């Protein structure tokens, strides 16, 4: 997955 | 009935839904572009996490961000909609004419198919990246880069698309009563490979990969790193600088992690980096990762199945223009992408709350790894980084934003  | 046909009802349907649906995300797009046009004042509760200057930078950022979004997905769904109504994918196959031969038909069919595909886009994402992200000042490209990337990716997308669907053709085609189960493993087995592939071969022929420089930050990383016991063999510096100014971090394995230049730079400091990767660092620890691959694995089953099922009414070809023949890749495109659109879009909405959940788990693990505080300032810095309004309409955040509102994420990590 990502952050942002 | 007496009053109404069979085929052309089908047809009609796939239609009204595809404009309902349209309609809704529309109405959801305009509510949302209310909020940036009313909210000028800088709120209350997140007066400290912007200022003025950057909370009106961002307004008119997402504000032209909204107005490109409309006529862009408007230009969309009246193409889609002409090219069905006009009859383009039966005429396409037609001029794609003149097991082994049907194959062969939607082989150049899917190559002529992607070649428009691109063509026609390719003036809007030109437009993004040289008026919406240029005059925001975040793009980096020259139109140079833009255009050697953009055959760059076509090029290996036609290379990975032709021999995976050439085969997959081949098992539904050459594979049966029970086809759908040899299809579904092979594409569970192509998923797997091309995810280990990616990062390693594909992704570096686009984006300048190097590793992490050794530091203070690559230091406490692999302490980091042996805390969780997380299989580290080296941290990644993307050169992301070299397309636009935003900021980002993703991992990958088998283990690597993978973090922007423009977050490690301006950016975000080595303490804030840390407490980003241990965001990061939850997703594997808490499993979300393969969680994720089961769900996607369970749904080509579901899909498969139905579409095995659905695969032998000629009644749906019939309601597209397909009278003369029933081909196998216009099967899975009618059925895949048309009559399968309400399960597709309640699914898409179900794993979006997912990572909403998925995403609240990873910031927890962080806070419960000590680096809560130093998350807290990433987070808000991050959205500076990328101009991220902190107001947003409940019912536009709900049904598309994959990652929850900044307020909630920050408020989590304060109790
Ligand atoms: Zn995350």
């Amino acid at each position: 997955c990502s952050i942002m | 009935l007496w009053e109404m046909p069979a085929e052309k009802r089908i047809f009609g349907a796939v239609l009204l839904f595809s404009w309902t649906v349209y309609l809704w995300e529309t109405f959801l797009a305009q509510r949302q572009r209310r909020i940036y046009k009313t909210t000028t004042h800088v709120p209350p509760e997140l007066g400290q996490i912007m200022d003025s200057e950057t909370f009106e930078k961002s307004r008119l950022y997402q504000l032209d961000k909204s107005t490109f979004s409309f006529w862009s997905g408007l230009y969309s769904e009246t193409e889609g909609t002409l090219i069905l109504l006009f009859g383009g994918i039966p005429y396409l196959w037609r001029l794609s004419g003149r097991p082994e031969y049907e194959i062969t038909q939607s082989l150049v069919f899917l190559l002529l198919a992607t070649l428009f595909s691109a063509l026609a886009g390719l003036p809007w994402s030109l437009y993004n990246t040289f008026v919406i992200e240029e005059k925001h000042g975040f793009n980096q490209q020259t139109l140079g880069f833009f255009m050697k990337d953009a055959i760059k990716k076509f090029v290996v997308t036609q290379c990975i698309l032709l021999p995976v669907s050439s085969l997959l053709l081949y098992i539904i085609k050459i594979g049966g009563d029970y086809f759908f189960i040899y299809a579904w493993l092979f594409t569970l087995v192509v998923s797997l490979v091309l995810v280990t592939i990616y990062a390693d071969y594909i992704a570096p022929l686009f984006d300048k990969f190097t590793p992490l420089p050794e530091g203070k930050l690559k230091e406490e990383i692999e302490v980091m790193a042996k805390s969780i016991d997380f299989p580290l063999t080296k941290v990644y510096v993307v050169e992301g600088s070299k397309r636009s100014s935003h900021s980002n971090a993703y991992f990958y394995g088998f283990k690597r992690i993978v973090l922007f230049d423009t977050l490690l730079e301006q950016g975000c400091k080595n303490e804030e980096v840390l407490a980003v990767l241990g965001h990061a660092l939850g997703h594997w620890k808490l499993g979300h990762t393969v969680k994720n691959i089961i769900i996607s694995q369970m749904n080509s089953f579901l899909c498969f199945f139905l579409f095995a099922v659905l695969i032998g009414r000629k009644e749906l070809f019939a309601a597209f223009g397909f009278y003369d023949s029933q081909p196998t890749l216009i099967g899975l495109l009618i059925i895949f992408q048309f009559i399968f659109s309400p399960y597709n879009e309640v699914l898409s909405f179900c794993l979006t709350v997912l990572s909403r959940r998925f995403e609240f788990q990873a910031d927890a693990f962080a806070k419960k790894l000590g680096k809560a505080k130093d998350l807290y300032s990433a987070l808000i810095k991050l959205n500076k980084d990328n101009l991220g309004f902190p107001v947003s309409d409940w019912l536009f955040s709900m049904w598309h934003y994959s990652h929850p509102p900044l307020l909630e994420r920050l408020q989590a990590l304060k109790t």
